[PDB]
């Protein structure tokens, strides 16, 4: 998957 | 600037209404002239400003990818020449995106950053600042990657510094600013072990914390730490 | 223009690698370019074309359709006055919209359609022709908007003509053509009883000739049937 | 729902 950021 | 002749108020409004038509291409440009106009943001105008621009940015990012694959693919053994044109138009999203990451770090050193003397906004601007050298760094291939980086680094770093000292472990710009240091320490410096002892000491730090706060900013809190969780599950 | 430099085939490729990238406003600009290079398009290269401005004016509709909403609610009794913001903002949509529906018109005008003389090329031109008159009556409200409606009938009506006479019923384009010459009747011309007896007429006549298909053409065929029996189900 | 056009 994608990494997660805000 | 073309938003010169706009009230502050008006260009303002006009952003919220932008982002519910999900245009944000012109949220953006409406945040923009609201910087310009010299006064410091509010907390709900930092946003509108940090909302625009990621999904600009973000849109641009996943196109780049897109290409970049493909021209990658062109490169293998056997692929056929198909001339210039997937470099090119790779090329040209890519100097879009570059501008557009130029135009908000432009705005941080014109001159929001200075101004900022509360820990909430100066902390925001600077990991503004780190996410948009680590956006420039996605792309960097040059004589200038390293200091790129390392001015992504330094900016996350100061952040870093402030909100350790100045923010309680579960506020919810603490805990962005480290999710998104510890993407760049993952996919730009290299640094695994280090995104992924950043990720579990910001979630366990944060974790001791809840009990302290309401409903609402539980919900707030646990919602950014779901996102170090999904990371951390990925990355281990 | 500025794809005045570029190569034919090379605006074709990167109208392709804009497509897979979903950067639409870039494919309308490379298709836009090619065919003012003044040469015929191929099938594919006409669905490219279509593919690209589709997006882009379904994306200035669907925003139109927001700030439209929130003009209207401002104007009901008992909605507090909040200046000229929202009317200015739709305005500027809207204004952008026109100017990309008159760019379409304008490359029908000069010249596609009157070099075009195969049944698939001229009812794919005529189609569309009837289609950005159709969006340009979506949001007219003066003292042309009766002259755009007649103008999209007009152009709807020599496309059916033709399709008709030249095209088996289960023929694609002659398919999403009466497709959406019926929401031309349902929502332009209040004229629901026109637009359901159409999609009938249409949807019934299809089934009638997909015993003569190969199996992938019954697939294209079957799914634009759908959607004409998705409309049915809406307006009945 | 919106009316479907292709
Ligand atoms: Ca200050
Ligand atoms: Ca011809
Ligand atoms: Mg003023
Ligand atoms: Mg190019
Ligand atoms: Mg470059
Ligand atoms: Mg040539
Ligand atoms: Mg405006
Ligand atoms: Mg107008």
């Amino acid at each position: 998957l994608q990494n997660k950021s805000m | 600037g073309a938003m010169g002749s706009m009230e502050r108020a008006s260009l303002i409004q006009k952003a919220k209404l932008a982002e519910q038509a999900e245009r944000y291409e012109d949220m953006a440009a409406f945040m923009k002239g609201a910087v310009e106009k010299g006064e410091e943001l509010s907390c709900e105008e930092r946003n509108l400003l940090s909302v625009a621009y990621k999904n600009v940015v973000g849109g641009q990012r996943a196109a780049w990818r897109v290409l970049s694959s493909i021209e990658q693919k062109s490169n293998e053994e056997g692929s056929e020449e198909k001339g210039p044109e997937v470099r090119e138009y790779r090329e040209k999203v890519e100097t879009e995106l570059q501008g557009v990451c130029d135009t908000v770090l432009g705005l941080l050193d014109s001159h929001l950053i200075k101004e900022a003397g509360d820990a909430e906004s100066r902390v925001f601007y600077l990991k503004m600042k780190g996410d948009y050298y680590r956006y420039l760094a996605e792309v960097a291939t040059g004589d200038d990657k390293k200091r790129i980086i390392d001015s992504a680094r330094s900016a996350y770093q100061e952040a870093m510094d402030i909100s350790k000292k100045e923010m309680p472990p579960t506020n919810p710009i603490r805990l962005g600013l480290a999710l998104n240091f510890s993407v760049f320490h993952y996919e730009i410096a290299n640094s695994p072990e280090e995104a992924i002892s950043l990720a579990k000491t910001t979630f366990d730090e944060a974790m001791a914390d809840l009990h302290t706060l309401s409903e609402d900013s539980y919900k707030d809190s646990t919602l950014i730490m779901q996102l170090l969780r999904d990371n951390l599950t990925l990355w281990t």
